[PDB]
Formats: C-alpha cells, structure tokens, sequence
C-alpha cells in the first residue's frame, strides 16, 4: 500500500530508468551473490565469473524482459495478483523457484536502483521502491500459498 | 567467507573512511524508513530525521564495522561483547540483521558507485551475513 | 490443500492428541530452540534455562490457548483465512511477530507430534501435517501480505 | 555452538548407533513426501517407498553427520569436498538445508523419545545449522 506522494516519487524515478541495462545488472548481481540462483540458468552459457555474468547477452536479454515485468506490475499497483497470475504459474509450477529468490532479487534491484541514482535514491524513495518490490514479490510467491 | 572476500572487504570498506558514522546513520534512517518494525527496538530513542541519537548509533555501528573488519579472522572473538548484549539481553530477531544488512548495502551502492562492482557487492554481503551470525551466534 | 486421506489421517491423529499438554510442549520448546521469540513473553516470569520454561503455569496455559486456536483451524481447513482473521491482526497489528516464528512453531508441533506419536506419526501423515501448519501460518501471515 | 551444545549433539548422535543408515533414508523419504520440490534434486534416482537408492543415499548421509558428529570442531575443514559438491556442482537452493534439518529432527524425535529433551533438541537445531551453513559456505 503506496501513499500518493510515494506513488508519485516512484514513478518519477522509473522514468529516468534505463530498461536496457536496469534488469541485466540486476539478474547478474543476483547470479553473482547468489549463485545457487545460476541453476535456474544453466542455458545461458558462461556464467563462471562475475565478469562472464554480467557480459553475457541471454542474461542481458532475460533482465530486460523481468525489468518489462516489474514495469507493468509498477502500472498496476492496485492488481497486482492479477498482474502476476501467469508468472506466478510459470515461476512455482513450472520451474520450482523459491519464493524467498523473489526477495532476494527485489532487494538486488533496490540496491542496483541506489547504485545509479545515488544521493537522489533517498530513504522515503527507497522505502516506497520496498513497498513496491515486497508487492511484486508476494505476488508471484501467491501460488505457493 | 574466502580471501578473495576478506581481500575485497577491506578495501571497500577502507573507501568508506571517515564516513562510516553518517554512511551507519543513513542505513539505520533506511531501516527505520523500510521496515517500521524495527523501530520497537528503539522505543526510548528520537528516531525523527537528523536525530542525534540516530547519529551517535549510527557512529557506533560503523565503528563496530570497522573493528569487525579489522578482525575479520576472528570476528566471534572480537564481536563477544556485542553478541553478548543483542542475544540476550535484546534478543534481536534475525531478520532485523539482513534488514540492516540490506540497507547498509543500499547505502553503500548510493555513495560509492565505483567501489560497488558486483563481486565486492558480494563480498559486502557475505561479511555482512558473517557479522550477523555472529552477533546472533549466542542464542 | 488436503486430500481425504490426508484429512482423515490427521482427524485420527489429533483425536488422540491431549490438548493439555501438547501446545505447552510446543510453545515451551519454541522458547529453548529459539530463543529471541522469549522477547514476547517477558510477562511470564523465569524463562532462564529450559525446565524453568517447561515448568512454567504461564507457558502452559499460553500453550494451550495456542493447541486450542490449531484445532480451531483444523476444524475448519478450507476457511483457515476467516478463521484466524482477528489473530492475524493480533499478531501483527500490535505483537509485530515476524512471520518466520510462525513457521518455526508449526515445525516445533510437529515436532512434538512425532515426539509423541513415534512410529504411528508416518512420513504421509507428517506430509499431512506439515500441509496443515503450512496453510495456519500463511492465513496468520495475512496482516503482512 | 557451545560446549554443552557439542556434548549434547555427540551424546545424541552416539545413541543413534547403527540405526544410522535407517534414520537417514528415513529423513529423505520425509522430506520428499513432506516438500516435493526437493525431488527435482534426484531425477536419476528410483524415489519410491523403500528404494534401495534412496536407502544407500541415507547411508551416505548418515556416514557424513557423524564424521561430522567426530569432527565438530573442525567442520568446516572436514566438509571441504561435500560443500565444494553441495555449492559448486548441485548449487542447491539452502532452504532445502533447513528443510532437511527438520526431517533429520522429526525422525530422531520420533525414534529416540527419552534422547530427545527440549535441550538435545536446540542442541541439534544449532547442529544441524552449522553442517548447513558448512555445506552452502562455497557460495
Ligand atoms: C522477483 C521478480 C521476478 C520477475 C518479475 C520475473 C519475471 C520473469 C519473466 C518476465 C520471465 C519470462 C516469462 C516469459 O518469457 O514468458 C521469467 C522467466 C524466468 N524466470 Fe523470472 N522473474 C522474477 C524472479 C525470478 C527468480 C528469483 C528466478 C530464479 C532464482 C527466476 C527464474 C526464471 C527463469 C529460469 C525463467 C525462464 C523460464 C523459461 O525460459 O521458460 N525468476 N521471469
Ligand atoms: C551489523 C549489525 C549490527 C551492529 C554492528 C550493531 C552494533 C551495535 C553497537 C556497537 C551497539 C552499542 C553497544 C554499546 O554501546 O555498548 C548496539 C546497540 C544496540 N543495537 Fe545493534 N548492531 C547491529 C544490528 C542491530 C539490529 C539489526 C538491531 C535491531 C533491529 C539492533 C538493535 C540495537 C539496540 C536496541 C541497541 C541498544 C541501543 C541503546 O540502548 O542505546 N542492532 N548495536
Ligand atoms: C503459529 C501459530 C500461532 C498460533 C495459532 C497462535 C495463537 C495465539 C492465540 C490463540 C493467542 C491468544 C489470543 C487471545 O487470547 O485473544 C495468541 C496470543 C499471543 N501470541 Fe500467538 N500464536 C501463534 C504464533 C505465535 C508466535 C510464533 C509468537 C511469538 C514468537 C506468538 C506470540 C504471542 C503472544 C505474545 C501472545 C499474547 C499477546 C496477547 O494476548 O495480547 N504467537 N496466539
Ligand atoms: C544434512 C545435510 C546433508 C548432508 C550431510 C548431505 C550429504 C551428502 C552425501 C554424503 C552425499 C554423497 C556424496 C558422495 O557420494 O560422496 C550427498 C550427495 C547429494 N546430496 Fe546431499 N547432503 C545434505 C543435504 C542435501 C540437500 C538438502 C540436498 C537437496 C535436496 C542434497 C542433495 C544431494 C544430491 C543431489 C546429491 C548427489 C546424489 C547423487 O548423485 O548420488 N543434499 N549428500
């Protein structure tokens, strides 16, 4: 549940976002520093070392379809069940993903956020972007329960 | 917790330099900020922004970093005072550990771009993990 | 969700549980194997070593408030959402318990029902089991959701 | 751990005995009945009550906590090959470590009633922890 002026600082700082490369860095850094993650990965080639990771085009192109899917769950922040019910299908029935992954990579993309926004990554906005990505998260989490 | 991960602590952690009181600061702002729960562990502080009291614990928590890692190979030893007092005498739930540990990372990313390359993220989070077993290691 | 020989196996089981001492058992070893969760209970006196936990009036009598609020979902397993709306309130809106301590008491009970039960607490019927405290801790984590 | 902690897991784990074996494939069938997912781990494996794989798998694990048991102290050093196996080759997810605590701690309270006092059983709890966080400690 975002506050109007929460919602508002949130969708003033996704539209400085670079969907091209947000999501890429995002799904690396949760390859790097949870590398249990890359078992999920095993089809995307090389991903030995973090340099490996986070240049490997299939794990650029799979960030910016998840960065495409946090952004239309951003638009629906009110639906956000209904939003995920085909991902959530995907991700718990089909390849057994672990719904505290989910956190795990909310959290990457807040701190990948603070990474390139800096000092305008303030605490109220990252509290928001908690919020939001908290939502996301039991949202796709929801065929487990 | 391998050398490679000692080695890229250090480091980034010597970046932090005279920072660490408002780098702890802000990260204890931001947990205050994200995860209101954690609040109940402070009731006698004034937690509004730009407290003084947040400063001050915000100064020992980066000083107790410091000392951590500097002692990184003998962390239990050196952190026996502090696990003392949050195991039992707070008894903090753990989860308030990777909450704060999250949020030291997000202030991390947020004032050293250059220094926050994905393998010293990992890094970060593994002693900071280390840490937290630590201080909850006496329960 | 249960079957009915899920369902049927756990009605047989939880007939023969004794509802006096159980959820003391429970709550008290909860205490011992994790015992940040003694910051809730700080009004029930001596907590210091585990026979003074497992000796404790408080802890009993708590405990078996806590059995008697199992059976009541148990009772009813396909309205556990309903059933402990005013205790998830409770548990979150103003104990601020974290959700994980739910989990963590669901597996205590069931570690005291084998405990208790030995060789008749089956591998299915834990299965059951754990489907049941699964589902008691989702609905008391709705406060949260 | 503790002191009392390591007399309590090696008094717990010594009366376990030659059941050892049994007590495994028991935890495994548990905890592939109890958490499906965990399956996924063994395609190659005849995962049906009373399998000889699952049997021989349980054996190999109970082999393992009692070198563990023998060797708690040391663990970290005498599990080098199993968390190299467990984190490089498996990667797998460590929710299924606490998973398979807690059908390790399901069979021995359901097969040692007298052994299994609420201290034993924190003793095992934190034991079985440890061997957990040894066994994902590559990662
Ligand atoms: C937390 C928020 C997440 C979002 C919003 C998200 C989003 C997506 C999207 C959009 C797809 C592509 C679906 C399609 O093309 O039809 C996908 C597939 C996939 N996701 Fe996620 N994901 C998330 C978390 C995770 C995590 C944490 C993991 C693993 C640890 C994971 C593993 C996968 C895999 C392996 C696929 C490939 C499925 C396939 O190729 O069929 N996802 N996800
Ligand atoms: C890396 C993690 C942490 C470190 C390094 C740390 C360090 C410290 C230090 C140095 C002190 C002061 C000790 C003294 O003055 O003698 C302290 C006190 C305290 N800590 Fe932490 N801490 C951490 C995590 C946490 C968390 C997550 C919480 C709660 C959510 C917490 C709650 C407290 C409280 C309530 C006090 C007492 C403050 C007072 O009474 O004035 N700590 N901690
Ligand atoms: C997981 C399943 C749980 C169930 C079914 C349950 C059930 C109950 C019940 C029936 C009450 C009494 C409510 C009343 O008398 O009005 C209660 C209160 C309480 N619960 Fe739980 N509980 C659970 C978990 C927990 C956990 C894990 C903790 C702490 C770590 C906890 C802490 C408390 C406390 C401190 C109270 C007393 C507060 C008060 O009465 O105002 N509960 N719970
Ligand atoms: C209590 C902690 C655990 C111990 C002590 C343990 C011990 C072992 C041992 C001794 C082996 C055989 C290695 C060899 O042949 O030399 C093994 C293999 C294996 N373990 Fe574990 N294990 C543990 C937890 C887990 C968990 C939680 C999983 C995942 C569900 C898992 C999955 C496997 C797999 C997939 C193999 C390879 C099986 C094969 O190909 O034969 N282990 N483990």
């Amino acid at each position: 549940h975002l506050t109007p002026e929460e919602k508002s600082a949130v969708t003033a700082l996704w539209g400085k976002v670079n969907v091209d490369e947000v999501g890429g860095e995002a799904l690396g850094r949760l390859l790097v520093v949870y590398p249990w993650t890359q078992r999920f990965f095993e089809s995307f080639g090389d991903l030995s070392t973090p340099d490996a990771v986070m240049g490997n085009p299939k794990v650029k192109a799979h960030g910016k379809k998840v960065l495409g899917a946090f952004s239309d769950g951003l638009a629906h922040l009110d639906n956000l069940k209904g939003t995920f019910a085909t991902l959530s299908e995907l991700h718990c029935d089909k390849l057994h993903v672990d719904p505290e992954n989910f956190r795990l990579l909310g959290n990457v993309l807040v701190c990948v956020l603070a990474h390139h926004f800096g000092k305008e990554f303030t605490p109220p906005v990252q509290a928001a972007y908690q919020k939001v990505v908290a939502g996301v998260a039991n949202a796709l989490a929801h065929k487990y329960h | 917790l391998s050398p490679a991960d000692k080695t890229n602590v250090k480091a980034a952690w010597g970046k932090v330099g005279a920072h660490a009181g408002e780098y702890g600061a802000e990260a204890l702002e931001r947990m205050f900020l994200s995860f209101p729960t954690t609040k109940t562990y402070f009731p006698h502080f004034d937690l509004s922004h730009g407290s003084a009291q947040v400063k001050g614990h915000g100064k020992k928590v980066a000083d107790a970093l410091t000392n951590a890692v500097a002692h990184v190979d003998d962390m239990p030893n050196a952190l026996s005072a502090l696990s003392d007092l949050h195991a039992h005498k707070l008894r903090v739930d753990p989860v308030n550990f990777k909450l704060l540990s999250h949020c030291l990372l997000v202030t991390l990313a947020a004032h050293l771009p250059a220094e926050f390359t994905p393998a010293v993220h990992a890094s970060l989070d593994k002693f900071l993990a280390s840490v937290s077993t630590v201080l909850t290691s006496k329960y």
